């Protein structure tokens, strides 16, 4: 919980020889055939299937964010959570993706046959409209299934220094949003205001913007979805606000030279009441590229207005949107070390949010590990420690000869 | 598995010295066995073929080594079992199948000369195991590319075929092929 | 064609296009095409695949949301103003000219809302073309420095198993010469 590692390690591959104290140990060599050796370590506290406190629950969840990959990337920790995704992290993530395209595929079917008439169109009258009801009925569940879902983490789990936070602190709060506005559409179209669905499209790119909360099952796109959030923070916004100013600075200075229509019907010659608002807009296309200059005669100094347009043009995508595409590289070279770290905390929350949602019984069947007779308690006591195997080679420590439990090397299955 | 008085002896050593080994053949001589009781293989499909002598060398104990063999236990019998299998098949370990490949196989020098330049019954290099594999072939396989394990590889490889040349001064054990058609040059590629 | 249905044409036509973009396996013989080829294929595979994973929901999220706006021809017969039957596919196309920058905004308003039409254009414009396909560029370089080492050692691969299999084709007398 405090971010201790260097203590965590020692506790962890505590290995006492002498055989009065070896109870005091949590790495045990179950055997050691010439230079390959099996260590076996001792889960007691790391995993325990729902009834005790957990040292893997508390770095995944409630510890220091800055050493969390360091404490995850030791002994068996890391082995451990691979053991987990290949028996149920892997399957059951990937129904819950299916569950969530599909979702979002059923939500998408509504809006492109929600019509678009009168008050808000409650008559469904056919079956069409049927399979559009299941549709909406469908997602509401959705939505207030991820509302009462972030309510019970804000009273449990939540509340880290959200949306700067790349461990599901984001998606908790755009699955929020995302539950508001299925209920807030849902409200206006059963309170009869014809505006379900601006809120309703909204929802809509919300949900598949995060789907990208499924990347984590591999370190490709997981990886890709958090310099996404990190170029968006350390870069695309401080674009945004200088972009803002010079555009600000131009678009009331080449709407100042225009000639208002009082002078007279014609706008895109002169300039009424809406001239900044269009021209703001074929300033954003121009920065882009996706623009034409459209150079002007009716202003009064027309020479002084193309003088100032190759400088937006310019200091907006000759200089700073390249240098946007420049910043990045400086960004993906610097947080990648950082989004594979990143990751594997993705990759371990959400392990242990699935583990977490299964009864006892049947974490405790999907167990990573295994009785062992380790050694005697001083009394005759056996102490049977559920441990976890690591098999491991060293042509240099040729004395292995401290605790070998198992004489018979080999787990002879 | 069929484990005896004279592997368990081994397995459970005290500081390099278990007194009962000496004890436990005299014994067997004056009821009488020695290339039975020495020899008698684990016949698990686990530890196949796994003799005393197999287990004198990895606890790598050499004095008893030299008493294994001054009776004339075996040095060249075979550990088949799927624990002396590599790991591509569902073991741990290959060294080889004999236990001169073993001695090589663990930098082990000196009972690699002493079973090739010993008074009784010598191992020579040419003896192929299960796959062809002699010395040379194993060597070629529980080496890794680290800078310890390349360390003695080569040393215990260069000590064996200008040992192979001093002894039968024929053919060289490096062209020595396999049960797959390939050398220790070809199976390194 | 000799089965007689008329669309040998179609298959054939994507025959041609592999073949010329099979002339890149022979840039073997040159480290700087060589280099070349394998980087095409490895910036299309720890790049522009992740790309074309959240771009395609980046794109059925909006192309679905801005549909969703426009009101259907039974209300008439004017599409480019209006929603009818291939309204979603062609929309899809101007969205992928917008993303790269080949495209026009054409701002409508037949949409219901049309203020928040543009409020998710200019998004997808903001997060497709400034942010993802600029970053698209900014992780490429992240590639290229990283298996650019790489890929003078794949070469040297190609370029002996292009050896190899030139004189294994050969007889054993004219190897042996
Ligand atoms: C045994 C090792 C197997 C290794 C090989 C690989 C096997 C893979 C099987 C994967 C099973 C998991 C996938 C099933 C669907 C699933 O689990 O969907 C989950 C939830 O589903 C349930 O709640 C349904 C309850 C039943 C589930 C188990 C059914 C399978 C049982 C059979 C497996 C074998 C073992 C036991 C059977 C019993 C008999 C005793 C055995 C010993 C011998 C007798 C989806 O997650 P969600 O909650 O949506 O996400 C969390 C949300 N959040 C917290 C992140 C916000
Ligand atoms: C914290 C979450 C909660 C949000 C709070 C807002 C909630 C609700 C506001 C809705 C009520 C207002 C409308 C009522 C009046 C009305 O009816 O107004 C209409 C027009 O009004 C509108 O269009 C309202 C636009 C709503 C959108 C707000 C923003 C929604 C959330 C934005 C945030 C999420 C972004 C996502 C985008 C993705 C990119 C970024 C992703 C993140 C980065 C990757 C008038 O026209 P009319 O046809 O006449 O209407 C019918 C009226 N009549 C005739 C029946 C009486
Ligand atoms: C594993 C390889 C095998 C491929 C399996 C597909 C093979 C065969 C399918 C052809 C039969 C279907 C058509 C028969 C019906 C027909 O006739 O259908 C026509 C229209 O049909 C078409 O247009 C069929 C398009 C075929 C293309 C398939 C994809 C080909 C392969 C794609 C992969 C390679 C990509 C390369 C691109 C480069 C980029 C990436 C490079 C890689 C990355 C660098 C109907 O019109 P109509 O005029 O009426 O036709 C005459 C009918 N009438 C009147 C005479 C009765
Ligand atoms: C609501 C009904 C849904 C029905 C089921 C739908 C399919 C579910 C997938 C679960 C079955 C197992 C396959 C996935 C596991 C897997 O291969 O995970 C990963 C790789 O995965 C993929 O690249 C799957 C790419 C996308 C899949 C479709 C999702 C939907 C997209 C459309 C690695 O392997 P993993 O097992 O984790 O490693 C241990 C296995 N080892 C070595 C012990 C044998
Ligand atoms: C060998 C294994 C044996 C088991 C087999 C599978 C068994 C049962 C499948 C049960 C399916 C439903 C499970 C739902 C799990 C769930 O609640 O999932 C949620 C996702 O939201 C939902 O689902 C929405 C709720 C409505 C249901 C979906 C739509 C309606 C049903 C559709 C089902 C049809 C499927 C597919 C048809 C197409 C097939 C193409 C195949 C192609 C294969 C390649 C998990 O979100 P969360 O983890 O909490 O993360 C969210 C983020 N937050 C809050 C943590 C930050
Ligand atoms: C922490 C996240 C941010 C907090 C939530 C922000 C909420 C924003 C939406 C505010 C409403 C905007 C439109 C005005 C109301 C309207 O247009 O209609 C209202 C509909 O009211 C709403 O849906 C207000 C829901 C507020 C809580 C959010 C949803 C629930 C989640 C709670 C937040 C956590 C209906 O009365 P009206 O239609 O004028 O006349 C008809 C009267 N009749 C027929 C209904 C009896
Ligand atoms: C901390 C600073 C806080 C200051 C906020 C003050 C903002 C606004 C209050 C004043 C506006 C009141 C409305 C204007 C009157 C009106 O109603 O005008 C309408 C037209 O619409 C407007 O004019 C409104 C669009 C903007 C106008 C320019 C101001 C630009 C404001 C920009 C704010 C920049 C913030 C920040 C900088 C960017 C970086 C991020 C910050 C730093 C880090 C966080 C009527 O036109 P019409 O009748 O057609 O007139 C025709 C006249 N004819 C033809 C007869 C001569
Ligand atoms: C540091 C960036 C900003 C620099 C600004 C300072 C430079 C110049 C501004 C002042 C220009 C004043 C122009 C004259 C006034 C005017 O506009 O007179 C108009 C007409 O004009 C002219 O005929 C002027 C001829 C064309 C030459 C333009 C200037 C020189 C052009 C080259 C500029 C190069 C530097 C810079 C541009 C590249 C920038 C990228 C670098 C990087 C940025 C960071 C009045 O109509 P009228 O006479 O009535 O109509 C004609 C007569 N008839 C026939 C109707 C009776
Ligand atoms: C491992 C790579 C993938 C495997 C190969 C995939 C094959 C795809 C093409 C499938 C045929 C698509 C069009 C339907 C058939 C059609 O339209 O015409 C068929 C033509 O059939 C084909 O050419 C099928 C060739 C299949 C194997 C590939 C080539 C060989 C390579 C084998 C694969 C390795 C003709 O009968 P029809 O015209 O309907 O009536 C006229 C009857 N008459 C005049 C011919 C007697
Ligand atoms: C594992 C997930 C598997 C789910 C697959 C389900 C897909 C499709 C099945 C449902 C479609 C059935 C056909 C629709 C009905 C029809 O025929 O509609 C036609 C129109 O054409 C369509 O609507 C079809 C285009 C797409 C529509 C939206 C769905 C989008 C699907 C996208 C799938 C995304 C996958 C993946 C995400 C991307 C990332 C990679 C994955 C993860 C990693 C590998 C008739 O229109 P009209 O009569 O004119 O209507 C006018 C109505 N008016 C005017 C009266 C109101
Ligand atoms: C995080 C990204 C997503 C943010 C979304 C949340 C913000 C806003 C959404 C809600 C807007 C609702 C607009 C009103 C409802 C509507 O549509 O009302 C329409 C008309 O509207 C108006 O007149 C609204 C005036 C213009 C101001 C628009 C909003 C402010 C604009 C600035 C937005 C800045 C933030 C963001 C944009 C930049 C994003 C890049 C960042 C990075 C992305 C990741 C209904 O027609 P009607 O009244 O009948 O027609 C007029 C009356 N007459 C004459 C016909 C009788
Ligand atoms: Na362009
Ligand atoms: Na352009
Ligand atoms: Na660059």
């Amino acid at each position: 919980k405090t971010g201790k590692i260097g203590i965590f390690q020692h506790i962890i591959r505590r290995e006492v020889t002498d055989e009065d104290t070896r109870h005091l140990s949590r790495k045990f060599k179950d055997w050691a055939y010439g230079p390959v050796y099996s260590s076996l370590y001792d889960l007691s506290s790391l995993d325990t299937c729902g009834e005790e406190a957990s040292v893997l629950e508390i770095l995944v969840y409630n510890s220091k964010i800055e050493n969390r990959h360091e404490m995850l990337a030791v002994e068996p920790i890391n082995e451990l959570l691979r053991d987990k995704w290949r028996k149920f992290g892997a399957v059951s993530f990937y129904i819950n993706v299916v569950s969530y395209l599909c979702a979002m595929v059923i939500f998408t079917l509504t809006a492109y046959y929600q019509p678009l008439e009168g008050t808000p169109p409650y008559p469904y009258r056919t079956t069409v409209d049927y399979l559009r009801l299941a549709g909406e009925v469908i997602t509401l569940f959705t939505g207030v299934l991820f509302f009462f879902t972030n309510i019970k983490d804000l009273f449990m789990k939540k509340c880290p220094g959200v949306n700067s936070l790349f461990i599901d602190g984001s998606f908790q709060l755009l699955y929020f949003i995302y539950s508001v506005l299925v209920i807030v559409s849902a409200a206006l179209y059963l309170a009869g205001i014809e505006a379900y669905l601006a809120v309703m499209v909204f929802a809509l790119v919300l949900g598949w913007m995060n789907a990208l909360y499924f990347t984590r099952g591999l370190k490709l796109t997981g990886t890709y979805s958090i310099m996404i959030q990190k170029i968006l923070f350390k870069d695309l916004f401080r674009f945004l606000l200088v972009y803002l100013l010079f555009m600000i600075g131009y678009a009331s200075a080449l709407v100042s030279l225009l000639n208002p229509c009082a002078n007279v019907p014609t706008y895109p010659s002169c300039r009424d009441s809406e001239t900044f608002s269009t021209f703001l807009l074929d300033l954003f296309k121009l920065t882009i590229g996706m623009g034409d200059l459209e150079m002007l005669s009716s202003t009064k100094y027309p020479v002084v207005f193309i003088i100032l347009l190759v400088t937006y043009i310019i200091l907006t995508f000759v200089l700073l949107l390249n240098m946007l595409i420049a910043l990045m590289g400086e960004t993906v070279g610097q947080v990648s070390k950082e989004s594979k770290h990143i990751w594997k905390l993705q990759w371990a929350t959400t392990i242990l949010d699935i583990e977490r949602s299964f009864p006892v019984f049947l974490r405790k069947a999907f167990r990573s590990g295994e009785m062992v007779t380790v050694g005697k308690s001083s009394d005759g006591t056996p102490d049977r420690r559920w441990c976890f195997r690591v098999d491991e080679v060293n042509w240099s420590h040729w004395n292995q000869n401290l605790g070998i439990i198992n004489e018979d090397p080999g787990k002879n299955e | 598995t069929g484990k005896t008085c004279l592997p368990k002896a081994l397995l459970n050593l005290s500081n390099g010295r278990n007194d009962t080994i000496p004890v436990l053949l005299d014994i067997a001589e004056r009821t009488g066995n020695m290339r039975e009781f020495i020899n008698s293989p684990f016949r698990d499909i686990y530890y196949r073929g796994q003799t005393a002598l197999h287990i004198a060398i990895e606890r790598r104990c050499k004095h008893y080594v030299e008493l294994l063999v001054a009776q004339g236990a075996d040095v060249h019998a075979q550990a088949r079992g799927r624990f002396f299998q590599p790991k591509d098949e569902g073991g741990y370990f290959y060294f080889g199948e004999l236990p001169l490949s073993l001695a090589a196989c663990t930098n082990q020098p000196h009972i690699v000369n002493y079973l090739t330049e010993n008074p009784h019954k010598k191992a020579d290099m040419r003896r192929q195991d299960s796959r062809g594999n002699t010395v040379l072939h194993a060597l070629v396989a529980i080496a890794d590319n680290t800078r310890e394990n390349t360390k003695f590889v080569t040393k215990m490889y260069d000590l064996l075929l200008l040992k192979c040349a001093r002894l039968f001064p024929d053919s060289n054990l490096e062209a020595v092929l396999n049960n797959d058609g390939l050398s220790p040059l070809m199976m390194a590629a």
